[PDB]
């Protein structure tokens, strides 16, 4: 059992929280609001913190101490960026995964040791099929 | 060598007000395109409207090695990306940030920017100043594992009418200086406290209950 | 008594979670509608939505002679007369106000609002320490004639294998804290300033010019 | 084969340069020219500046000759609109939409518009 | 059967306050808050805050099959889009939009949205108008292929009898002095209909 | 002789495109910095930024006594400000404004100033139209007191010169699935898009027969 | 029979002047908690027409266009003089400049930076 | 004579300004935009100083410290505050006016020894005929 911590329980965001709560891992969704915690599914025995990712008083609610991966999911890259750095330079977080929208930022989380989920990068792929 | 202001608003405007007095260079990188004018017209400097994120606009700001940017947003999350962006991909050595959260101090210098003082930090010791006025209230923060406080001397203290040689404080603290009515006084051995007097003293964390115990 | 912090954005945020985290109570009062419903919702604090500059408003936030008014508003000519309406028609005698304007810094003082050290100011001396840190950079200002300045030592520069007794320094001037490699060193006579090791030092600006030139 | 991609952004032009180099004729058209410095150097293709939701920029594209158009802004509406145009009004045989809203993705295909869908691709890898 | 009036500032305030008092039932969907809040105080209607493109304010508005849906938007990429999202996902059979860019006029009436007259295209027509008074200048457009033009010389003292006017062309109406006057025969400001394939020939007669 | 386009947003431009196509001199007068930007990159006319309603501005677009000032503003009370303003003290003989507020059309039309058909009014038409598509519905209204209407019936199978209409009322134009038809005395309406023109003393007669 | 328009600041100050002059008078006004005296009050958008036949300008002497809005108290005024055939219309102009655009459509007019001209020429000398 | 510093040349600033000039008063017209001063008459010896009374560095440029009368006279009442709290304690100056528009605002100046141009005061007078 991994102890994942997934950061916005949004469309995508809750998605994963749902494999992951399925998949009987202990999860803990962190989200800016409470009302997209209706994403998460029934079957879901993990936790959820409210509260603003940017601020570090919901980094530390988050116990990301414990945390086999944090995946920084929310809309926002910088967000994302700054919800990472935190996992790995603050709570030293083994496996940190972050959703990037703009592929040249992608670099930058690599190159601080950030693995990377990209929209973009994966469109480019099917977009390929296409011609 | 160029003083690169990355956005937010008004302070944003007299740092480069004061920064051009200095004798510098300077470009403001801003996103708001009004503001962006309002800058262009009354400040004598390289106005760059753009997201200061982008790579694209901090290289229309021609942002380099020697450069200091200055990163001014009330966002952290933008601050500490504009930061790494701005010292990994241009290759910034000098990066100073306004931080917001006080709780976000500490990452920031994990990073290597360097920050300003946190502004709710001081706002919250010059208000509970305000209202403890005979109690040890911290300045600005020293270096880390060293805080800068001030005590006012009260009439029915127990400091009032003691030598500075007499007072018994430990060993990593500093009675720095006294401010007897608004003149400096240089503390030395046979220097007495005396009422409506200002000392200030610099004191390790691990060493300013005992100070403070001892002082007040 | 309650600390009312009249507007400002994020910054206002940080001080109302500081403040309540003081366990002191908090009335914020903020003209956006949008941030006022973030606050609520976040903060468990007293928002007000309205102009702090509205009587009317101040009366509803019910500001009393001993509240602690924290105006934050990045308009000085706001701030000010926020500051008299809260100070004159409410009695508040314990005023803190952010002045963006270093320029304006007098006037604040002069009318009797306290106010916190100014951001640009800050900004400016960080700034500035960071582009020449060879030379003696001013920290944050103490009584009004008496600067907090610092001053790194140069392996080629004079006071580097001298007594903290032998420098001969002006009378107006104290040497307060040496920090060897981010450790406070009490200087006595017989310290030795050696190179690398980080020297605060206080002084009253009728001596400045003199200490710089003995210490660098 | 010619294809026509609106908008040249950053999913935008990294469309129209994979096509570019595949030697197929490209003409993009963007909202303002700044976007087409995210064009590469190797590019051969055409730019058309003009808002795509004016319809005297649809025509300045040559929809009419186009294999492929790609409505790739970041505006849903507008995209839906571009692709509306050519498939109804220029009858572009291929018309790819990039969607963001994944419950809008249903009336694009209802008009058989193809979509490209970042939050659906997404819901693949937050799977793993 | 109820009027969705699907955002739209000012005019949609018109409009609603317009279909009220025809004794209908009004939606106001507006995405503006604070104009939403300002209508709930006037108009009597039902202001639904929120996106109109958005298939769920759509479905809080409980927009029905036989609604009448009014999108007057400034963007025709989204009224385009709102009209076919309820058309196809609520099956509207009834939807009027407004639509700004006159080239943009075809492709509303292809996808089978009915339209408002366009305004550019009248407020053209009104002021090239009274920038040339003494020219056939165009009302309000009839049927696609019939336009119904005016015009303020030879034509002066002939009978209408007499006038060899087009096979397609009308003289519909003569106003003599803000009077209605029946063109007959032994009929001596007139408006005219004609369709396009003859709208020259009739101008130069 | 220019054409002052005096602010309004998207239906602005799309005026001041219409006006440049029809090789006219077009100033756009807006007070929306943003949108004025965006004017100047696209339209080749003069963009002047700034409020309408003050003289200084209207100096600064040159507005002559022989230019044709269209106001577009959605708020009444400016537009007819900017209309006498324009027309008292510049001396600009010919004002088109839009107006919102239908009940507002008459002051307009009082103090002399020419108005687009309103908005709204077209729109309640249309919508109207549509709910009830067996009824007279109302067109766009000719001169003031003259309406221009269009409509298992009495009238199919009936000839137009059978057909008893009032004195004040012509039945103008037949439309036949899409085909103009010149009502002549033997022309038969049958089970056929009927235009009419008809006085507003009139019109409750021309309808009762026409149905 | 007085009807006021705009019952704010300087507006109801004319209202209640007016009330207690025994006058009949109609306050006219955006919002309800304005009205915060025996006269009627209408709430209704100035701008409107359906507000201005609400009034009862038809039996009015005078109509006093006293909102903060320039353009509307015009607006109010021009309804007023050649709509209902107010003898007596009164505006409130803000801007001196547009001081003549009334007075040239025979609406007379009380504009305070005209008013405080006058007190400023005293402070000089 | 006498050295009048007016703040703000707008609808009513610059009749001021006008008035001061024809009376051969030296005045100083201080600004947030240099298009305001078009206002401003023909015949007109006085200086003009663009910028934001806001700003410390403007009310220094004013030379204040010259001045007979300063007229806070900007469509802002907390500038209007600000500019006349500088002229009164900052620069001395003897007879400060300030135009105040919400006039629970008038008494604040007053407590400072600011007179005061409030219009809706003004009104009252009017509104009361
Ligand atoms: N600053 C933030 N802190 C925490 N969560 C956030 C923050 N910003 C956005 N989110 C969440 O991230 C999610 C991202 O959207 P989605 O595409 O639906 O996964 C949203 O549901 C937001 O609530
Ligand atoms: N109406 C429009 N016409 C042309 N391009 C548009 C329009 N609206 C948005 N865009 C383009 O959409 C692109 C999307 O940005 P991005 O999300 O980075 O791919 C931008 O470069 C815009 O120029
Ligand atoms: N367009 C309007 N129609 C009716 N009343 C208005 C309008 N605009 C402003 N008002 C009112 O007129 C008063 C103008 O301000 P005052 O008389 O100085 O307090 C306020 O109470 C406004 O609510
Ligand atoms: N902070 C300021 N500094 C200088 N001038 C100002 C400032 N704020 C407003 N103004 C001027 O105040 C005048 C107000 O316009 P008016 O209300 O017509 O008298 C304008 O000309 C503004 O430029």
């Amino acid at each position: 059992s991994k102890y994942i911590v997934i950061f916005g329980c949004g469309r995508l965001g809750s998605l994963i929280a749902n494999l992951a709560s399925s998949s009987g891992h202990s999860v803990v969704v962190v989200d800016k609001n409470e009302y997209a915690f209706h994403r998460l599914n029934s079957e879901f025995s993990g936790f959820t913190v409210v509260g603003d990712a940017a601020e570090f008083e919901t980094l530390k609610e988050c116990g990301m101490e414990k945390a086999d991966m944090v995946f920084a999911f929310t809309n926002d890259d910088s967000t994302n960026f700054f919800i990472s750095m935190n996992a790995r330079y603050m709570f030293n977080v083994e496996n940190v995964i972050a959703r990037v929208y703009d592929p040249e930022k992608i670099k930058i989380f690599e190159e601080n040791g950030i693995k990377t989920i990209c929209p973009a990068v994966l469109m480019i792929e099917k977009v390929k099929e296409f011609i | 060598m160029k003083v690169i202001i990355i956005g937010g608003e008004t302070t944003a405007y007299y740092l480069a007000r004061s920064m051009l007095s200095r004798k510098y260079g300077v470009v403001i990188i801003n996103k708001d395109r009004e503001l962006c004018e309002e800058f262009a017209k009354k400040l004598k400097a390289t106005i760059i409207h753009g997201d200061g994120s982008h790579k694209e606009i901090l290289r229309d700001a021609e942002v380099s090695k020697n450069d200091v940017v200055v990163i001014l947003t009330p966002r952290d999350e933008v601050n500490l990306f504009i930061a790494q962006l701005v010292m990994k991909d241009f290759g910034v050595k000098r990066v100073v940030s306004l931080v917001n959260d006080p709780g976000n101090m500490e990452i920031f210098k994990k990073m290597g920017i360097t920050t300003v003082l946190n502004l709710t930090t001081l706002i919250t010791n010059t208000v509970e100043a305000l209202i403890f006025p005979d109690e040890f209230s911290s300045i600005i923060p020293l270096e880390q594992g060293i805080e800068f406080l001030s005590v006012n001397v009260e009439e029915d203290s127990p400091v009032v009418g003691k030598k500075l040689k007499d007072l018994p404080l430990p060993r990593d603290s500093i009675i720095a200086a006294i401010v007897r009515g608004g003149v400096l006084v240089v503390p030395r051995g046979d220097t007495e406290i005396l009422s409506g007097d200002k000392l200030y003293v610099i004191v390790s964390a691990e060493a300013k209950e005992t100070v403070e115990e001892t002082l007040l």
